[PDB]
């Protein structure tokens, strides 16, 4: 048997290589990006945005972010999803995005995800699954997002209620908000000190 | 096979979170203890990525941003094996690297050092293993840089690189070094990691006998993820 | 203080001439023994320089064949003292240096590698060691660079230099490397020299405490040339 | 008591480091080099050249050669000359060069040196100090250059004297030859082979 | 030559701020990791002291606070070098030092222990290097004390000093210890320091040569302080 | 190479040793101390006096303090001083207090210091350096002291831009205030907690 | 798969050709050093032969020249695989042997000893390696035999093997000893090779798990070729 | 990583093992010899033959050679030919021989090969790849034959201008002749001494 490789921080300058055109580098073709939503993509469109703060209250303005999700049946876009039904064929699931480096405000445009099975014949809240990387943090830090307009799914969820500080399950809800005709999702991360967002170990 | 979960994060083979001689983790670290969960499929599952997309110099650094001539420095072959813990081969998994210049100065707008910026060198590149979990890439040596953790504090040399395979549980993003480099045993960002066997884990090795002559040298460096355990009895995933 | 003659060069502390693992060396190196002389006073002499025809940027081949901008490659500063094997300083000799730019090529006309020339870097240098023996010069650290011995031989990154002193019997030509470059185990060139213990007064070692802070780093490298006796009874010199 | 640091060969570059212009470097204002008479410089003017042939006769391009010898009187331009005479104060008394790439050929614009003391009394016949560095040579190789003109004090010469193979000392005479006025000597150096030059361990 | 700056202070040879072991230092340090800087004028400057100001009687803590007769306790002397990280001599440094008595009992107002005063010992005394980092002080040898970080602790035997010398980065106060004190095993306090060889460091030897028959003991005792690097191109310090 | 001497805290009764006046021991005839102001002293006298608290915000009642300052022309009475210019000769440029047993508050009368050459060209704010030593704490702590009514120097000074969050650059900012004719500047210190004071290691 | 160059043949891993302890050599070895080449198609190429050609018999030197009965000495079983240095099995390479009867005598016009001639042994088989690159043969063990060197050397028992496999540059020739053969560490032909580590790469071991009760016993010999690099940027070759 | 078997001399009866005939060994129906042309086989006949010398220039009558070639269109015989264009189906390519006992002379009958691509697009001149095997010789050493009558081919060939010693590149060129109707390449191989023969490391 082997150890895992260990992890190491993403540095300063995690944005060569991981959104070379936030770094002004134009070498690939493709690139990857923020936006999870092509024109035949189903299901609501919606905007997730935040900040990510240090323990003086300060936001980063150097971290990376990335998102995984299922499509709007919630059928993950991935050969070990096990349901046995047909995935939305223009989802990928997946998008990276690294906070502006002037005001540290980061944003994914993408679609509301389905409820998704949870084990043992249980159904999980609508969730988007994310990592943060930057200088200071030595391994990415895992969190979810759940929405406040699924209360009802959000009492029933495993995960949530695996949580035994209930106090702190509020940290892991965003707030819906209807700018403009966008439907738009805030969810602010707190690294460390008061309303610290709960992190996972999955 | 049906699978089963990933087998548990090692936490004593990995950096603690708080690690207070590299000091911009004093204020980017939890406080409290992260929250262990049981897997479901959002763990279990991640991305796909096609290989159409990829350009043809994407892994060749070298070539990849040369815009009037080559890049100035030491011309490398690096590759290796991506296998989880339990051996088997990782397949068509996501490598993206990113690195400084042969002066240790990367093309970022935040990064003022006086080694000299390169125009013919960008610094990052992606493959996808093969079915044996093979990669390969083609680079400039990056050079060892200073930065202020401490004010004299210098990297030893490294390339960055990030993975996204087949389970968002294995989402892994590290560097590794070269064999050699004296500034390994004085960097605190890798004295971070606990034991010597695992800051061992992240030495890239020397690969004479695939030296290309009159060309490049090579180093061979191995990546391992987490792996699955496979289920004979109650299937809980699901 | 009377001064003799220079105490024998030991043999047995330098490569022989006849190496065959160094091929050029095969039809380059004499059949017949060296004839070794009692010394005269053309031994014992040696020219001197002034330091009034050094150029202000001589030392730092960083700068003296800059004209757009700085040479790409790793920022480094080399010194240390120069003695002979007596312990005593070796003052105002003229050491020159010459090496190869940071992808480990030569701005000579022979030099055909396909690592990049670096349009601001010469790779030359010298300077005159002060009255302590001590000399200092800046640079960029050379690449290793491949060279055909067998086809696929590399010589590990290195800085030839020579030395002008005192006596004509002290002339000697070396090279140095840098500690830890794992090309110094494999390398027929350094391997010409029969004892560990000498290979390793070629290596150049860190001085972390040396470095200077967001700039550059430092190698530490002593030089012994031979010394002369004293006399106390017969001069027989002259 | 410590080691003389160790040789190693100059190797095929030697020029960069020794004869920059001859590399095509313009780095120094004031560059070393093959003319070793300065216009008040004292005694005959001579011109030293030659060839020097590795063991299957063919030339070195690529050799670098220095001379040390002493001024017209035979006094040493440096402190360490013991004779209490007037050194010449327009001679270094040192010269460097390399042979051309194309045909090997080297030579020296100098002066005939005067007579220098030898050991115990004894008197030196005329003779410049000459080492040779080269890709292939793991230490500087030193040579004597002897004059044919000058037999009688040859005849005499405490060095040549003490190579016991007589046959041998012919290999350290050059050959007088004057040219247009200027009185040439003609030394080749054969590194290995039949008439291989003598060289020292000093 | 001309001065750059002071080396960077290793913070691995020295305690951290926050030692809970020690139970003052939990309040008593800053959570925030210390801010590097690179140095100015300011740092690398410091005040002066002339030894005009200075008493005969400074650096004899044996009759300097004397009234009616001589303090009881161990007469000894103490006396050693200062110097720089690279070997320099520090000249003309301050040197003050401060102890408890034979009874390991402090002449001030919040020292209540039971151990006794001592009416003709006063417990402080000042000094300044010599050209060649040379100082020397005489006193009575401190006991050892109790006092309340766990209820039953004891310090081992020592005596206080500071050191203001040619750069305000050198301020340090510190305190060292006597060769073969048992209790030496057991502090808190020295145990705050990393490494062994660095605890080693604050103590004082026995040098046996230099007692002063019928009279008194001395112990070595060296002092290393932070040193300042040459510069040998540009200088940035201003 | 020598390791430095490591750090020991200075203890509670670190006022024998330093300011023996305040333990009542006088041994010395010349006792060094908080006045820094001589009779023919140039500059403006101002008085710089706070407190300095502890985690629970209770302040330290046995610390010592200790500054370095540049006389009213920026220069510092040190031979390390390279600019060239002629020192106030009346001015020692430091000075050592310790808090008042009961109260905790200790000062310093000293003169407002004129702005020094920062690295490389550029100039910076009027400060004075400090240090602290007490029981506790392991090495003493450096900080600086800038003045509030030196706003404009202060946003162009190279230390204070170097510390990355804003926020905290302020604690190191002390406040005027024109007691009865006596300009004096408020600064506490806060080791740890909300608002800690920024410390270097310079 | 575009295959690149073979690696280069490591010569410290090889006797050298001049070898004063085997006097034939003397005259039979180059003086000057042999010039090493970039390869071209000339030298990664090589012949194929078909099995089609081999007769039944042709690995069994028991039973390939018997005409009357069975040759007399030891029957033992040879086998083992062929492999490049990265692993990879030899595939349809031609296995080449012969050596000397159970008296150390060949069957050869030059051959006088006097050790019997055995009219029923031939001494010399070929096979093809299979597609795991396996080879079996079998054979009477042969005598060892003296021979002049030295008036009285022995060699220690052998089989003579030859290896053409896919290219011309993996062409060797070479002979494998018996452990246990105490001739191996006297042996002037063996002790041409320059380190033990290769010296003992040509010992067959004895496989007891292999041998054929009543019948035969068996040694293991494996044998290592030169492997080619795989290119995944310029290919050259052409 | 492996190393290398090890080589060791073939020894004085190489013939056994690899031409039984030549021993009188009769144990193989089909047998390997120095006949590469077959009746159907295309391009020019030649007869290669010559002698080896050892350094007291004694021909060497144990000797085992191998010659490796490509056919008359310069494609070799072999599954890593990557030039897509198809071989002569009556060519083998190689070919082995002895040396008489009594007289020392080899011979091969063969064809004479068409020119082959060298590196980077070059063109090799027409050659053929040769290998010697016998008692003395720890590894079987490597030379090339190139042919009198290919001057402009030679001059352009990349391997003999590799070799820096330019009058040893001669030691590799045979002399054609023309015997009775057989045109013949003399080549003799002189493995010591003067006009050594140039071996390859390849
Ligand atoms: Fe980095
Ligand atoms: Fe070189
Ligand atoms: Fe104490
Ligand atoms: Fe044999
Ligand atoms: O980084
Ligand atoms: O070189
Ligand atoms: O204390
Ligand atoms: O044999």
């Amino acid at each position: 048997e082997l150890k895992e490789t260990p992890s190491q921080t993403g540095g300063p300058y995690v944005h060569i290589g991981l959104l070379p055109k936030q770094a002004n580098i134009e070498v690939f073709e493709h690139n990857l990006d923020n936006n999870l939503v092509q024109d035949n993509t189903q299901g609501q469109r919606i905007r997730l945005e935040g900040q990510v703060f240090d323990g003086l209250g300060l936001p980063l303005r150097d971290v990376l972010i990335e998102i995984w999700q299922a499509d709007t049946n919630g059928v993950y876009p991935s050969q070990a999803d096990t349901q046995g039904k047909q995935v939305d064929p223009n989802f990928l699931g997946w998008g990276r995005t690294g906070a502006d480096f002037g005001t540290g405000f980061w944003s994914f445009n993408t679609i509301k995800p389905g409820a998704v099975p949870g084990r043992k014949g249980s159904t999980q809240a609508p969730h988007i699954s994310l990592i943060i990387f930057a200088r200071g943090i030595n391994i990415g830090l895992h969190t979810r997002v759940y929405f406040d307009d699924e209360a009802e799914a959000n009492a029933k969820d495993p995960v949530l209620n695996s949580i035994e500080w209930a106090t702190r399950r509020q940290t892991l809800v965003a707030k819906r908000e209807e700018r403009d005709g966008e439907v738009v999702y805030r969810f602010d991360i707190r690294i460390q000190g008061e309303n610290e967002t709960v992190f996972f170990d999955i | 096979i049906i699978w089963g979960a990933y087998a548990q994060r090692n936490t004593e083979d990995h950096p603690p979170a708080y690690a207070p001689g590299y000091k911009t983790s004093v204020l980017r670290s939890p406080k409290n203890a992260l929250i262990s969960i049981a897997e479901t499929l959002s763990e279990v599952t991640a991305p796909h990525f096609s290989a159409d997309k990829f350009g043809p110099k994407d892994n060749d650094l070298i070539l990849n941003y040369a815009k009037d001539g080559l890049p100035i420095g030491e011309r490398v072959i690096v590759h290796g094996y991506v296998r989880d813990q339990f051996g088997r081969p990782v397949k068509n998994a996501l490598v993206e690297v990113w690195q400084a210049n042969a002066s240790g100065r990367y093309r970022h707008p935040n990064d003022q050092y006086i080694g000299a910026m390169d125009p013919n060198f960008g610094g990052c590149g992606r493959m996808l293993t093969d079915d044996n979990g093979y990669y390969v890439f083609r680079t400039i040596k990056p050079g060892p840089y200073p930065w202020r953790n401490r004010i004299n504090e210098w990297s030893p040399a490294h390339i960055h690189f990030s993975l996204i395979a087949d389970g968002w549980a294995q989402r892994l993003i590290s560097q590794f070094y070269f064999e050699g480099d004296t500034l390994i045993d004085s960097c605190p960002i890798l004295k971070t990691i606990p034991s010597e066997q695992q800051r061992r884990a992240l030495i890239a090795l020397e690969d004479k006998s695939n030296f290309i002559e009159a060309d490049s040298r090579c180093y061979r460096f191995d990546i391992t993820l987490r792996g699955r355990r496979a289920t004979y009895f109650e299937n809980d995933l699901t």
